[PDB]
RNA sequence: ACUCUGGUUUCUCUUCAGAUCGCAUAAAUCUUUCGCCUUUUACUAAAGAUUUCCGUGGAGAGGAACAACUCUGAGUCUUAACCCAAUUUUUUGAGGCCUUGCUUUGGCAAGGCUA
């Protein structure tokens, strides 16, 4: 009766106000009926469903956009007919996808790359860096290259349109450099050749 | 050194709690100072699209500026926490400073706006019928009728009224040359365009 | 005037009308002459022309209205009181009447109670509705609810209305609409198996200094206790009323025996010397109570000789060797130690038991996990009454009738009720709306929290 | 206390007053001062001003007195004669309107402030015609004296002209208004004081011959006040006042003997203090100590203003001799006020105002608590006396002598008599008194009238106030947590309860609204439902103005519709009313108790409608002034009257709910003229009830409307601005971008200020004071009130119109935008098929 | 026009500080959020709580200088030429008699008589 059903609502906050899900009344009971008629056939004991955990989103007529995220993907799909003038391919992390029985693009998936993801790889740096008082130079280089790649041939197209990535690529990439020429000297150098 | 203004009219939303409310919204009077966000940082910022912030229901008109967010901070936007009303308005001071000293203090000068007697325009008020009963005593006159109506000092003193608070004041209590900011009045007046 | 000649009463739906909402009108949020909806169920402004119920009845053709202050049934459109007999079930779930005769024998019948909805109930083992999880509220409402005094107190809307407020009390709140909810819980005739105390939440929620919230659960001993205090309080009148009903059934008398102890550096000569003062001295304090607090031993730090952690096991009578003569408790307070000794002097006609579960450690917050074995159908406390007061409390023995268990940790409490039926040995367990026939022996198994005995 | 408690028990020696005018006139500065007069232990600070009345803290910070504050003084006349004054300071802004109409209805009298420097603003019109309208009597008090003196710098002649200019606008004002002849307002009849609030000056022609009087001796000093005015010049030769000047340079009698001396008082302390000043004082009989005279310029002026003014007489001796006691004044109140009216029992025995007999109570105003839980009612005793623990019988506002429902019994607990910061507790008030209330919160909403729970049964209700305004600016309400509702809710009604014009009421969509009546009315309403009251985060929606629906032309189709039973058919056409008529509808120049004769002569003589027309009249708008027409143009000859008449008031029931919530949104239907052309009735009574009746004429309002062609209109603000030779262009920019016209720049006489009139929408008029103070350093200062409702530009039922998200719209697209974004917000369809 | 009232300035000291101590405005420390981050010492900038410092007010106390000069307040704030009375007292026509009631008598009460 007091409209809460909108409080505990989760939608990716990746994504701009209007990019992602609209939360609305009926879309917002939509969703949560659709949480709980699934985990209704699910017996407790035998496991179980959080809200907390899940994300439910939906496309309406007043939802242009639909949210979900896999394998450290958050795709949002938005269609051509909806909000969409026309396709840019200039774009690099932009899916477009292809209706296949009229070989026509439809709709375009925006990438990018999931917050957890994101965490994880910032915690391996600073793994790395952490055991690093008696690791030599190769070592937490191998190491940096290693996780480095390890991110990028997963997230190859997704990176890109992921602005808080490159600013987190950068940070550690640096962090790791100024670990090495600490070990060289105390002081830090003035600049630093990068050959 | 000093300010030419008469009143505060001047410093709407320009003024003391008008940039306390500002700091307080993380919100930038375009003259005014930019601060780092309160305590809030993360309140209702990043709030999403919702049935009651829904834009398709919104009517715009002229955007809601920051200066309209400031003047009435209860009304045009939400959690107005440690907000500070700003003095809405002082009557504007009407004082007429004087040029040349040797005009009389109390003169009616081209700036006021003349007054239509309008006597010819009908209009009967009482009158007392031309009673000759009522005479006044031959000992009674006008109050102060032997002190002039201004003397050389009344203009003067009369722009002392409209002065700023060290010139306004007849006396007061030694300061030292530390506490005397003699360019305070300059920052805080808005800054000069071009 | 042309009354018993409407044909709306077939309209009326008897689901979906639930009384248990504030009485406010849905557009003009007035609390005066709110008129109920007998087709949808909602609330209006009133019976003149202009007005939000005849604009609604006009709009949705809905002709059937009831007034919820006098009582009264009105078709809008047409204007005229509708008087039948067939519609005095929906008045008496609006505003139970319970007469002298239908309380005094309210305690010994025993028939399931027929619901409009088609599931049986019970008067008194109504279960209510959780709102933000106040599930303690509910529990302790619930143990009052059990509480054959108080509720005959508080089933006559006569036997407190006539008494005299301040003029700027508020109080009075938690007095009638206790009342009220008291009488919606032991409605015989309530079209649901459930009662949503939305009123009673919000007395509650204005009569705090916004203490005990809806949103957020609180503990349940401190709610039961302001709750007891604020009704003793409310209706004590404009005066200091000494003997009221809240103190007849449940307060008690106890003696303080305190004896302060000196610092533990004092040598022991230096100790027998200030054992002449007054100030390490034993102290007699007599000071009544409103419950009786009982602390656990301390939780086992350990594993069994077995290498298997073992739940822990204390009699109702180890916890209940306080309030005697012979045990000595000591209290540590951030200054000096004190040898607090308490003697019962006058036990209450119900006793409360209100067990400490939660004590804050040095860092957080600890719940004690001891398991009281306590029987739930013959305990005497004569032992534990001075020979002064023995003579004169001939009656000691106290059956459980309601016994509040705390389930989970501290911050995601879950508070569960096992109610007794009076005229029946059946033992209910009251979660929220569910109820559920718990056997006895199940009761002991269960972390009490808070439990009330009657002397009978 | 006492002999001011001994003083409520005579009628005779009560003034009910109400302080009136324009925003910052000195009002709240006045009461000040007589509580300065009254209570010696309340002095105001050298520098700050003291505000005894402007008690809430908003008032305080913003420097703007928002609600009105009574007071209740003892207040010696000329004579000695002390009188019992129950003074209103009623705020002077035009969005505060709703308190003051509400001191208006428990007073009898109005003084009305106007500054001396600034001429008839805005505010002071409006409530002159209000006061006018309301039949009080009206007396000036031109504040601020001491302008003409310091700031303007005016010649005494000059200002002499400046007060006779103001006189003379007033006296115009109220001619215009009115039509009695003796409303006529002089200083010679009494009628004006001159005053500054400031410097503590308050005098008369009365009080200043008093002056005279005292000090020269032997003077008729009520004659010598018949000559203190006007053009009566002086002829010191024969010591006689001639209207023919003496002399060449001869002065008048009010410039020479009254202007003169206060210049030559207010010049010899700005500028002569130092030398000249004790020989000044010593000749007016002021004696200052050496403490006293090492003040600075401004509280010298005050001391010295009250050593010679002393006490406060001219404005008592004006409200005394002008504002009528409670038991003169009674009869046109009840006449006017009270529903019943004169004629009945209760209305023969209101006019005694017998402090013994039936007690009713009228109250307007209700006051919060320190807490914000409970109100205290405000009102005046017209009839009786009210007790402390008495039971009463609290009437509201739908309370007839039929229903008998919306009253409600309750215990009055202690009452009090209010005087700003502190109130007297007492244990009863006589009538013609004001007392606040307590015990009495619960079933008072708005107004309310208090009677005895019995005995008096013939008791009706007095006439809710009719505010000069309309509140328009809608905004929605919603809190941040929702689980906090209830809290919201409690809030919403407080700040009901706490404003006259305010209300709160809930769209079908769920969207919680509040009514206001400008920028500066909403943002009080909104900052008093956070901090007090529901003491919870609430979201405000951008403010929206509420619409109106009217037709351009007549409906090319007779609509027709029928009841379920189809027994019924109503064929009703829809067609825009006649310039002016809506307006003379609203205004209640015509009503609908009127005998059909003279409204049919009335309606023939001033619009030219023909006899059969216009005795053909069955009702008027969605309510009883409402601005719309219901005309039976039913043909006898085709249908029975008397059978059609069977089912007149449901069709009229159904018309006005139609009208109240039209077709296009949940809109008022404004300025539309409904005909009934053919309406076939069923003979049966079962089959023709208002179940039947009424949503068929709604329905075939509704299709009435929709085939004429409909049409949006918006209210629009009228502004006066107060801005120099300078600022006046950037007015102009300001309101061309805003849609704003302006009919009128003239020049204030006496001011080198100017004052601009324009006509604004009241969609486009949010921040439109701040972006004029801004654009113009502060320099412009406006106030906008409602005026009148104009059509929207473009077409609301172009199909072929799109809106943009957040884009502002053109002049074609504005009334398709806005019909949709309203629909939108109310929770209704996207659009409004024709064909329901 | 009467009599008593009895300072101002300055240098110290001791305490209390609400109040813009201050119509001016520093620094340090601690605890939270950040910003830089690689460790001290510096910091980034917001909030909260402290301390120090540059100053300030009131009162109290003790010296010095002008100690001799007067204030203010209180006290009753104290005087004659020529001119005057229909609303309260030195110019004011206000007198007497009788009746009857009544008081223990004296007297009182009312009315009448005038000139």
């Amino acid at each position: 009766p007091n409209n809460e059903n909108i409080v505990g609502y989760n939608n990716k906050k990746c994504w701009p106000r209007d990019a992602r899900m609209r939360l609305m009344k009926h879309d917002v009971n939509l969703g949560r009926a659709v949480f709980w008629d699934i985990k209704n056939r699910l017996p407790r004991s035998v496991t179980t469903v959080q809200w907390e955990n899940s994300f439910v989103s939906v496309y309406s007529k007043d939802n242009p956009n639909l949210l979900f995220n896999m394998c450290g993907f958050e795709c949002r799909i938005l269609p051509k007919c909806r909000t969409s003038y026309e396709e840019f391919t200039h774009k690099d992390g932009v899916w477009n996808l292809q209706n296949e029985v009229t070989k026509e693009r439809t709709a375009q998936c925006f990438l990018r790359v999931d917050d957890e993801s994101m965490q994880r790889f910032h915690n391996r740096v600073r793994q790395i860096l952490m055991a690093s008082g008696s690791t030599t130079f190769t070592k937490i280089v191998n190491k940096w290259n290693t996780a480095l790649i390890g991110l990028m041939t997963y997230f190859r197209e997704a990176v890109v349109n992921t602005q808080e990535l490159l600013d987190l690529l950068v940070k550690c990439e640096n962090k790791i450099q100024t670990r090495i020429k600490i070990g060289l000297n105390s002081k830090m150098p003035s600049r630093f050749p990068p050959v | 050194l000093l300010t030419d203004l008469v009143d505060d009219n001047y410093f709407y939303l320009f003024d003391l709690k008008a940039f306390f409310t500002s700091k307080a919204l993380n919100m930038a009077i375009p003259g005014g100072p930019k601060f780092e966000p309160l305590v809030r940082d993360i309140n209702l910022q990043d709030e999403d699209w919702n049935e009651f912030n829904d834009i398709n229901k919104i009517i715009i008109r002229q955007p809601i500026r920051t200066e309209y967010k400031i003047a009435f901070p209860y009304l045009y936007n939400n959690l107005p926490h440690h907000v500070h009303l700003t003095w809405y308005h002082t009557p504007n001071v009407v004082f007429i400073k004087t040029e040349d000293p040797d005009l009389p203090a109390f003169y009616f000068d081209p700036l006021i706006n003349p007054i239509s007697h309008r006597h010819s325009v009908k209009s009967q008020e009482p009158l007392p019928d031309d009673d000759e009963e009522f005479e006044l005593p031959e000992f009674v006159e006008p109050f102060l009728k032997d002190t002039p109506l201004y003397t050389d000092n009344t203009a003067n003193g009369i722009a002392l009224l409209w002065a700023p608070r060290p010139f306004n004041l007849r006396s007061g209590r030694t300061r030292r040359a530390l506490d005397i900011p003699l360019v305070k009045n300059w920052y805080r007046e808005h800054c000069p365009a071009g | 005037r042309r009354s018993r000649h409407c044909p709306y009463l077939d309209t009326i739906n008897r689901s979906v009308l639930d009384f248990d909402f504030e009485k406010l009108c849905s557009i003009s949020l007035s609390h005066i002459n709110a008129y109920a909806c007998l087709v949808c169920g909602k609330y209006f402004q009133g019976r003149g022309l202009k007005s939000h119920a005849y604009i609604h009845s006009v709009q949705f053709s809905h002709h059937v209205f009831l007034n919820l202050h006098t009582l009264k049934f009105y078709c809008l459109p047409d204007n005229y009181e509708i008087i039948d007999s067939s519609l005095e079930d929906i008045t008496y779930v609006l505003k139970p009447t319970f007469t002298k005769q239908q309380i005094a024998n309210l305690d010994k019948q025993a028939k399931l109670s027929r619901a409009y909805d088609g599931t049986t109930y019970l008067p008194g083992i109504v279960g209510l509705n959780n709102i933000k999880a106040n599930d303690y509220a509910n529990a302790v409402l619930q143990a009052l609810s059990n509480v054959p005094p108080l509720r005959n107190y508080f089933l006559e809307e006569d036997n407190y209305k006539n008494i005299k407020r301040p003029p700027g009390d508020i109080m009075f709140l938690l007095v009638q609409r206790f009342g009220e909810l008291m009488r919606k819980l032991w409605n015989p005739r309530n079209f649901k198996a459930h009662v949503s105390p939305h009123e009673m939440l919000q007395a509650v929620v204005l009569c705090s200094k916004k203490t005990f919230q809806i949103t957020k659960q609180g503990d349940g001993v401190d709610f039961l206790s302001w709750f007891l205090n604020a009704l003793h309080s409310a209706l004590g009148g404009t005066k200091k009323k000494k003997k009221t009903i809240v103190t007849d059934v449940f307060q008690g008398s106890m003696r303080i025996f305190t004896k302060k102890l000196p610092h533990p550096d004092l040598p022991a000569e230096e100790k027998e010397q200030l054992l002449h003062n007054d100030e390490y001295q034993e102290t007699m304090v007599e000071s009544t109570f409103m419950y009786l607090t009982l602390d656990l031993p301390t939780a086992p730090l350990y594993k069994d000789e077995k290498e298997q952690l073992i739940i822990p096991q204390v009699p109702l009578f180890n916890i209940l060797a306080k309030f005697n003569g012979i045990t000595e408790k000591e209290y540590k307070t951030y200054k000096e130690n004190f040898l607090k000794r308490f003697q019962l002097t006058k036990l209450p006609p119900y006793l409360i038991f209100c067990i400490k579960r939660f004590t804050k450690n040095n860092f957080f917050v600890e719940k004690n996990p001891t398991i009281v074995n306590f029987p739930i159908t013959n305990v005497d406390l004569r032992e534990y009454l001075s020979e002064e007061v023995q003579a004169v409390h001939k009656n000691t023995t106290y059956d459980l009738i309601a016994n509040i268990v705390h389930d989970g940790k501290p911050s995601e409490g879950s508070y569960r009720i096992h109610v007794l039926h009076h005229g029946t040995g059946k033992w209910y367990e009251l979660q929220d709306l569910q109820v559920t026939d718990i056997l006895p022996q199940m009761i002991t198994l269960s972390e009490a929290y808070i439990q009330i005995w009657k002397r009978r | 206390m006492d002999f001011l408690a001994d003083l409520m028990d005579n009628s005779e020696l009560i003034r009910n007053v109400t302080l009136c005018g324009h925003l910052h006139h000195g009002k709240t500065c006045f009461v000040d001062c007589l509580i300065e007069q009254t209570h010696p232990e309340i002095r105001k600070r050298y520098d700050q001003d003291l505000c005894y009345t402007d008690i809430l803290f908003t008032e305080q910070e913003r420097g703007v007195g928002i609600k009105s504050t009574p007071v209740t003084v003892v207040l010696p006349d000329t004579k000695g004669k002390s009188y019992l004054f129950n003074i209103m300071d009623t705020p002077g802004h035009v969005n505060f309107s709703d308190e003051v109409t509400a001191g208006l209805r428990i007073s009898d009298g109005v003084v009305l402030f106007i500054d001396a420097a600034e001429g008839v603003m805005l505010n002071t019109e409006r409530l002159i015609k209000h006061a006018v309208q309301e039949r009080l009597a009206v007396t000036v008090c031109i504040n601020k004296i001491d302008r003409l003196i310091l700031e303007l710098k005016l010649p005494p002649t000059d200002a002499y002209y400046k007060l006779r200019h103001i006189v003379d606008e007033v006296n115009g004002l109220i001619s215009m208004y009115s039509t009695d002849e003796n409303l006529i307002l002089s200083p010679l009849l009494g009628n004006v004081c001159f005053s500054s609030s400031q410097y503590s000056i308050c005098f008369t022609l009365g009080s200043f011959a008093k002056i005279y009087a005292d000090t020269f001796g032997d003077i008729n000093y009520q004659e010598f006040a018949k000559r203190l005015w006007g053009d009566i010049y002086f002829n010191p030769k024969t010591r006689k006042f001639t209207k023919k000047a003496p002399t060449s340079s001869s002065q008048r009698s009010f410039v020479e003997f009254i202007l003169e001396p206060l210049y030559k008082i207010l010049a010899q302390v700005v500028g002569d203090v130092d030398t000249s000043l004790p020989r000044t004082l010593d000749e007016l009989g002021i004696h200052l100590t050496k403490e006293e005279l090492k003040l600075n310029i401004r509280p010298l002026l005050r001391l010295v203003c009250k050593k010679f003014f002393g006490e406060f007489t001219g404005f008592v001796d004006m409200c005394v001799q002008h504002i009528p006691s409670p038991k003169v004044g009674a009869k046109p109140k009840i006449e006017h006020t009270y529903t019943g009216g004169v004629d009945s029992d209760l209305g023969e025995a209101m006019s005694d105002c017998d402090p013994d007999g039936p007690l009713m109570c009228h109250t307007t105003k209700m006051y919060s608590t320190d807490d914000g839980v409970q109100f205290h009612a405000f009102g005046r005793v017209l009839s009786g006396t009210i007790h402390a623990g008495q039971p009463v019988k609290v009437l509201g506002e739908n309370y007839t002598l039929e229903d008998e429902e919306d009253s409600q019994i309750c215990t009055v607990g202690r009452l009090w008599i209010s005087v700003a910061r502190y109130h007297i507790e007492v244990n009863r008030v006589p009538a013609g008194n004001w007392v606040l209330i307590e015990g009495v919160d619960q079933p008072i909403v708005k107004t309310a009238t208090i009677t005895e729970p019995r005995g008096n049964e013939e008791a009706q209700i007095f006439r809710p106030l009719k505010f000069n305004t309309t509140s328009v600016i809608k905004i929605a309400v919603e809190p941040v947590n929702p689980s906090e509702l209830p809290k919201m809710l409690d809030g919403l009604r407080k700040v009901n309860k706490s404003y006259p014009s305010l209300t709160t009421k809930v769209e079908e969509s769920g969207e919680h609204v509040i009514l206001g009546t400008g920028e500066l009315y909403l943002d009080c309403v909104m900052h008093d439902l956070r901090k007090m009251y529901s003491e919870i985060d609430i979201k405000v929606a951008d403010p929206v103005v509420t619409f109106c629906e009217t037709v351009v032309e007549t409906s090319s189709l007779k609509c027709f519709a029928e009841t379920p039973n189809k027994k019924n058919k109503i064929t009703m056409i829809a067609e825009p009313l006649e310039k002016g008529l809506a307006e003379d509808i609203e205004n209640e120049v015509v009503q609908i108790t009127w005998n059909r004769k003279k409204l049919g002569e009335f309606f023939q003589t001033k619009y030219d409608w023909d006899l059969l027309a216009a005795r053909s009249i069955w009702a008027f708008g969605p309510d009883a002034t409402g601005p719309n027409i219901l005309v039976d143009d039913t043909l006898p000859s085709e249908v029975d009257k008397a059978l059609l008449g069977s089912v007149k008031d449901s069709i009229v029931q159904g018309f006005q709910w139609g009208t109240r919530e039209g077709p296009l949104c949940d809109e008022l239907i404004r300025n539309v003229k409904f005909k009934i052309l053919d309406a076939v009735v069923a003979q049966e009574p079962l089959h023709r009830g208002g179940g039947q009746i009424i949503p068929t004429a709604r329905r075939v309002v509704y299709s009435a409307f929709l085939m004429a062609t409909p049409r949006l209109m918006e209210p629009y603000y009228f502004v006066e601005v107060q801005a120099p030779a300078d600022c006046v262009s950037a007015v102009y920019t300001v309101l061309a971008r805003r849609r704003g016209h302006v009919t009128q720049d003239a020049p204030i006489p006496g001011s080198p200020l100017y004052t601009i009139k324009a006509f604004i929408p009241a969609i486009d008029s949010f921040g439109f004071e701040t972006d004029l103070r801004t654009h113009t350093q502060g320099q412009a200062f406006s106030l906008s009130v409602f005026h009148h409702w104009q059509i929207v530009p473009g077409d609301p039922l172009d199909k072929s119109i799109v809106i943009r998200p957040l884009e502002p719209q053109p002049a074609p697209h504005l009334a398709r935008e806005f019909m949709i974004k309203t629909r939108r917000r109310k929770g209704l369809s996207e659009d409004v098929s024709i064909s329901k």
